[PDB]
């Protein structure tokens, strides 16, 4: 999991 | 998984760089957990008081809803058990307040 | 300080274990924030849309007050910049969403 | 900070 972000509803995510 | 992705990584914890829960027209409580296990070991979940929100008049109109405002949270869980200095980062899902929305409703 | 309380700790980052803002009478808008410094890197703020709150007519009531909820969360900086592997503890203070709540208004 | 905690504000705290 190089990048690991929010998305617009308050959820992380592995990009 | 990618081979390169460090497994392990170095983390220094030293930190360094009225309510509306009652006056909302959805007002909310708040509900304690504690987990010695977690860092944070405390968080603390809101539940919306009602199902409709609250009017002019103080009462209760069940033609809105209350709805929680949702987002995942970083904690560091203790991996293995009871470690001071070995953990596994972890999400939460919290609810940190209430909204009042306006409800799906068709007109058929 | 306490000098046993570890300096650096190991943190495994492999973690394992309709919308509202539209539809809300305090309605807010998603402001996108970006830093590769960070991680994780994308994080997003609410921004309340109006100063009152949407009426059953659709229109702002400004006899009522839209305000963020907000609430800190945790994030890793990276330390030294750039490290893949060793970063800093931080704290964010973030806004979630939006509530309606009655105004402080005195009847003197 | 051994002790790592939110108070019921959303804010966080060394106990």
């Amino acid at each position: 999991c190089w990048v690991l972000e929010y998305d617009m509803f308050g959820a992380l995510h592995c990009r | 998984g990618d081979k390169n992705f460090p497994r392990t990584v170095m983390v220094n914890l030293n930190i360094h760089n009225s309510d509306y829960y009652d006056r909302s027209t959805s007002p909310w409580n708040l509900h304690r957990n504690e987990d010695p296990e977690r860092y944070p070991s405390v968080i603390w979940e809101a539940k919306c008081r009602h199902l409709g929100c609250i009017n002019a008049d103080g009462n209760v109109d069940y033609h809105m809803n209350s709805v929680p405002i949702q987002q995942e949270i970083l904690v560091l869980r203790r991996e293995p058990p009871h470690s001071p200095n070995s953990f596994r980062l972890e999400k939460i899902l919290v609810s940190v307040g209430c909204t009042c929305v306006t409800p799906i409703v068709h007109h058929v």
